[PDB]
């Protein structure tokens, strides 16, 4: 159910004081560039 | 003997919104509560808060 919108929203919203985990993220609704630009 | 406006969802909108949230005369009868987390540099942070009308 993730997109790529979603999870600029996500990775937009997150709360203060705090880290972001990807566990796995060699597993790749989300698309390869959409994760490329949102996380640079 | 009075004259009126509507306008939903629009770039004027959120500009409206903010504009009568800083003016002083507000009698706002309603309000809401907007908690957000103010930082101090790198010295401290803690959490505070703005009521929303």
């Amino acid at each position: 159910n993730l997109t790529d919108d979603r999870l600029n929203h996500l990775m937009n919203n997150m709360p203060e004081r705090s880290i972001l985990l990807l566990e796995d993220i060699d597993a790749a609704s989300v698309t390869f560039s959409g994760l490329l630009n949102a996380l640079d | 003997i009075v004259d009126l406006e509507i306008q939903s969802k629009d770039k004027s909108y959120a500009w409206f919104l903010t504009w009568m949230a800083k003016h002083p005369q507000r009698v706002s009868r309603h309000l809401s509560v907007r908690t957000n987390y103010i930082q101090h540099d790198n010295g401290s942070v803690s959490t505070k808060f703005s009521l929303v009308p």
